[PDB]
RNA sequence: GAAGCUGGUCAAACUUGGUCAUUUAGAGGAAGUAAAAGUCGUAACAAGGUUUCCGUAGGUGAACCUGCGGAAGGAUCAU
RNA sequence: AGGAUAGUGGCCUACCAUGGUUUCAACGGGUAACGGGGAAUAAGGGUUCGAUUCCGGAGAGGGAGCCUGAGAAACGGCUACCACAUCCAAGGAAGGCAGCAGGCGCGCAAAUUACCCAAUCCCGACACGGGGAGGUAGUGACAAUAAAUAACGAUACAGGUUGUAAUUGGAAUGAGUACAAUGUAAAUACCUUAACGAGGAACAAUUGGAGGGCAAGUCUGGUGCCAGCAGCCGCGGUAAUUCCAGCUCCAAAAGCGUAUAUUAAAGUUGUUGCAGUUAAAAAGCUCGUAGUUGAACCUUGGGCUUGGCUGGCCGGUCCUGGACCCAGCCGAGCCUUUCCUUCUGGCCAGGACUUUUACUUUGAAAAAAUUAGAGUGUUCAAAGCAGGCCUUUGCUCGAAUAUAUUAGCAUGGAAUAAUAGAAUAGGACGUUAUGGUUCUAUUUUGUUGGUUUCUAGGACCAUCGUAAUGAUUAAUAGGGACGGUCGGGGGUAUCAGUAUUCAGUUGUCAGAGGUGAAAUUCUUGGAUUUACUGAAGACUAACUACUGCGAAAGCAUUUACCAAGGACGUUUUCAUUAAUCAAGAACGAAAGUUAGGGGAUCGAAGAUGAUCAGAUACCGUCGUAGUCUUAACCAUAAACUAUGCCGACUAGGGAUCGGUUGUUGUUCUUUUAUUGACGCAAUCGGCACCUUACGAGAAAUCAAAGUCUUUGGGUUCUGGGGGGAGUAUGGUCGCAAGGCUGAAACUUAAAGGAAUUGACGGAAG
RNA sequence: GGGUAAACGGCGGGAGUAACUAUGACUCUCUUAAGGUAGCCAAAUGCCUCGUCAUCUAAUUAGUGACGCGCAUGAAUGGAU
């Protein structure tokens, strides 16, 4: 627990045992799919798309309604990000703390956090190369990383 | 991290049996656990155990009877040849007349007495007495 | 659990670990370093012939108060001078200066014995005759 | 068709140098251990008569003292 | 590509590329290193040894080069040099025992310059010769086997039908001595054997001891801390259970001590199987690589038929054998939606295909010797593989079988652990799907050889038709996203606050300061004290806690910003992305180092006044570095929870922090809600605390220090009696101070941990 | 009257004393503003002096390494490297 910390918290989501769409749910399989795509074009990440689905539109699980995962729908509609969402956000946070460091050199805590973040990037990046999501020559460089998160 | 569900199962069984409890919850369940209990159940060492489905790894509720002395795993799963069994029985089991060596074999999970009958050998998997 | 590797592919880590920790054992360390072959006066031998240089009486360690009568012997095999005990009531008289004495250990295997300070060897034969046979006067010294 | 001869080849051996390893000498210096407890003091063990100990830096015949920051293995589990 | 070789090959040459090995330990060094079969010790796992009766290799003083020859880089073949070395008539000539015996040296350490080809086998022109190969003898307490120094009576006292203790006998026999025969190539020896061969049957048994360990004296005499003994503890200072003597007794016995090394003992090297809070020992802390280890999940169940061996029932009994019967334990063969390659000749033989394994059964192998072990009366035995038969003009059990164990081969199986497939479909089937693209060819029409279309096999390409067309859960493992939070988490500016010191003013007036007491010191040139004004640097009191945050070190005035973070909430998202980790990185209290800036206060050094025998110490007064900060180093602390990190379970209880979920005779917002605080139930996570001991521990104690002789969740590090010593040396990092790595000689029987009693305290009651 | 030594400069004598001797950690003693500290030395600084020991050579008043009561070494009159 807490790969890069000492915490042991367990706060998380608990999907229901029921894998079938609720009785009160009136939307069809496809209507969700284009509804997903409509928010996809607004730049909303799959985490954001799922969040806005349940909050305002009543989609508890997109897999129990559409049959396929939110990101899997995006890939078959050509909307899957080149940089995966979790990797994307790790790199963007890495840039922001880095930028914080050229104005605050004495923030040793910021330097230590930056090492942890880039440590997390490379482990997640090594995964995406064993599974052919990223090119086998993919490398994270701090100098020009802002190009990928631009 | 959680490296062996079989070890976490027999331990919670022993930590319940010494405590005198007549039931114990096992989490998570697996085929290796379920087939392990059956070898224990056909010898009366435990009672009617239930499998809970939670669309997940699974859970097991075991019923305890009080005839179990000590059940434990042998980790790592050493490779045991037919001439390797007599050494494993002597060191692990209190007496030559009772107690079992659970071996996983190409023929299935079995104790050393059923293993010697059909003269097959595999990897040692635990013990019970 | 138990702090040492148990995985099935970890036979190497155990092989190196044990061999490293055998060096803390002095029996193993003395054998491999060959300290007997280098620094031990016999050079790892059981007995040795040497030449007596001078006879010495030594004050004892506490609480015993006595004199242990040993001699200065130079060894013929490697030219070292080390002290050897003469053990028998009145066997100092049997040994003379510049005699060839066959020495042995005290059974402490390189360690000082009893209250005797700085001495580890004892005379077994003088002029080719056992000092026990001379103390019992079974034979007589050749001279 | 012998000795012999030319050029090659393998190359013993020596000289020089370098290197590595193992032994061994040395004025003097600075330690350690043993002995008996010779000289000076009393540092520690009691609140050991200045609580002790750690790291670090100065100082001092010597044990040691002092500063700064720790620890309680404190003489306090407590207002 | 060539040369050379018997031949492959950088083996060598020419040309051309820049490769090859390595933390899975290359390369280098040491080796008191020839390797193996084996030996010692061993409950097991293991440890030490292996020159040496067998196999393979290398060498003949150290190199080098060749002749002959199938076969040699040969040495009881040569040549040359080096080092020794023999004769010499001084010109020259001849050497090689790490073969046999034998001589010197070295050592703690090791045999006769004997005989012979008779046995085994080898060599030759070979029934005939040769063989220090080989065999026999000499020395030989290397080891091992068997095994003598007595036995039985009668008296005799003691004695409970007999065990003897003394003085009284007649037998038996080999140790030895020898005819002779056997034995042998000839002898010695063994065995057989006439005669000789025992009363102290002198035909004489020794080696160590007798305090404990450890078996066997408190017997006598000698010495008198001396001699000496004593592996260790100790014994000896005039009654020594321990030295020096005698007597007695013990242990083993033709054998018994000493020394050294090693094995067991040693669970003190720990895979089985150690320890790490305090006895030695958890890296200061995080990241992280190799390595080690890694959630669950994919044909189960049912039904039928059948083969085999256990118990009986059968009994069928000379323990023993049969269907039916009962079960049991396996093997199968089918149906269940059905894996189990596929065709030809027709369960074998001829074809075409196959995810890789790891693992395990069996087979083959793993030389002989050695080990275990079958049989066999070498008189037994160690042995040896002989042998046994009514006595044989021959008959006849044998001369096994196991263990080997890693690598390689074959084989049955499919749990356990991996590995692969169908996501922009480049997917699987159409066996005879349609075509099209090409390639191969046996067979023709036989009088023989040319023509390219049917045809058959690939190997593909496009189209159409098939299918239930094709993606496991989201782990109370993880990562990320989002929502309100919560923090004395961090950085940069800014805002207080008093206090301290120093100054300027105002007021008096003899002291002030400081101590246990004083003195140094400041004071009528106004000290101390008073009020106000002013400046500097530090530090953020009280609130402040068995409270918070942080990887640790640490973090406490306000506000603004900056970028982070944990926990909770989540019917969001990705799906194993993880745990611990050699090597390598970031941070790392104080002190210390370098350069600027600041330097109020404290204050190492130093100076000082006391105290004292002396104190250059503690006490007092000053005080320099420093304390603060900006740039960089250092990388250590009792960096401590003296307790590695991750995971699971185990016993009750109440408080408290952050979140979140349902709720009040409560006050307030505001007069009420959708305020806030408080109060009551919950759960998450924490920091902890109380009791108990199921259990653990040497105990103190411990909710982990439990789930550990009923010994196994993963993994990293560390320790092996105390010193010497974290020293020396080498390396490496640092400006230095120093850090990291890190011995040995030598020395010692103890060092130490927890607790008990007492004693003591310039401690409390 | 106070301050100031990277101002000029300065930086002491005598006795006894440790189960041989030798030496003197130590003590006593007079005295200074302070009594030479860290270092270094027969040094380009030491008279005695060609000091003593070692090394270098057959032989060395030379050289180097040590020793140190040093006529008369010594810390920005800079000390040691």
């Amino acid at each position: 627990g807490r790969m890069h910390s000492s915490g042991k918290g367990i706060s998380s989501s608990a999907l229901p045992y029921s894998r079938n769409a609720p009785s009160w749910f009136k939307l069809s399989s496809d209507d969700v799919v284009e509804q997903i795509i409509k928010y996809a074009r607004k730049g909303l990440t799959p985490s954001q798309i799922g969040v806005i689905l349940r909050d305002a539109h009543g989609v508890s699980q997109a897999k129990v309604v559409t049959g396929n995962k939110i990101l899997r729908i995006l890939k078959s509609n050509g909307l899957a990000p080149e940089i995966p969402e979790d990797l994307y956000y790790l790199i963007k946070k890495a840039v922001s703390v880095r930028k914080h460091l050229e104005k605050n050199r004495k923030d040793k805590d910021s330097k230590f956090r930056l090492i942890l973040i880039e440590s997390r990037i490379h482990r997640l990046a090594r995964y995406y190369r064993t599974v052919a999501v990223l090119p086998p020559n993919w490398k994270y460089e701090s100098a020009t990383a802002s190009a990928l998160v631009a | 991290t959680r490296t062996s569900v079989l070890a976490d199962a027999l331990n919670a069984i022993n930590n319940a049996e010494k405590t005198g409890k007549r039931q114990v919850l096992i989490r998570p369940s697996s085929k290796v656990i379920i087939k392990f209990l059956t070898v224990m159940q056909k010898h009366g060492y435990i009672g009617e155990f239930e499998y809970i489905d939670d669309h997940r790894s699974g859970k097991i509720v075991v019923q305890l009877n009080g005839r179990l002395n000590k059940c434990g795993v042998i980790q790592p799963r050493f490779n045991v040849k037919i001439n390797d069994i007599e050494r494993w029985t002597d060191n692990l089991l209190p007496a030559r007349q009772f107690g079992y060596v659970i071996l996983t074999t190409s023929a299935g999970i079995m104790d050393h007495e059923e293993a010697r009958r059909k003269h097959v050998s595999g990897k040692i998997l635990g013990f019970v007495y | 659990g138990k702090g040492k590797p148990r995985g099935l592919n970890s036979a190497r880590k155990l092989r190196v670990h044990r061999r490293n920790n055998r060096w803390a054992d002095q029996a193993y360390k003395a054998r491999l370093l060959g300290t007997a072959f280098k620094s031990s006066p016999f050079g790892g031998s059981s007995h040795a012939k040497g030449i007596v240089l001078e006879k010495i009486g030594i004050e004892s360690k506490q609480p015993n108060s006595a004199i242990r009568k040993c001699v200065r012997v130079q060894l013929i095999k490697n030219g070292k001078k080390v002290t050897a005990f003469v053990p028998n009531d009145g066997c100092l008289n049997f040994v003379d200066e510049n005699d060839e004495v066959l020495l042995a250990g005290f059974g402490r295997r390189g360690k000082a014995k009893g209250d005797i300070p700085g001495v580890r060897f004892k005379v077994v034969k003088v002029s080719g005759v056992s000092l026990l046979a001379l103390w019992k006067e079974k034979k007589e010294k050749p001279r």
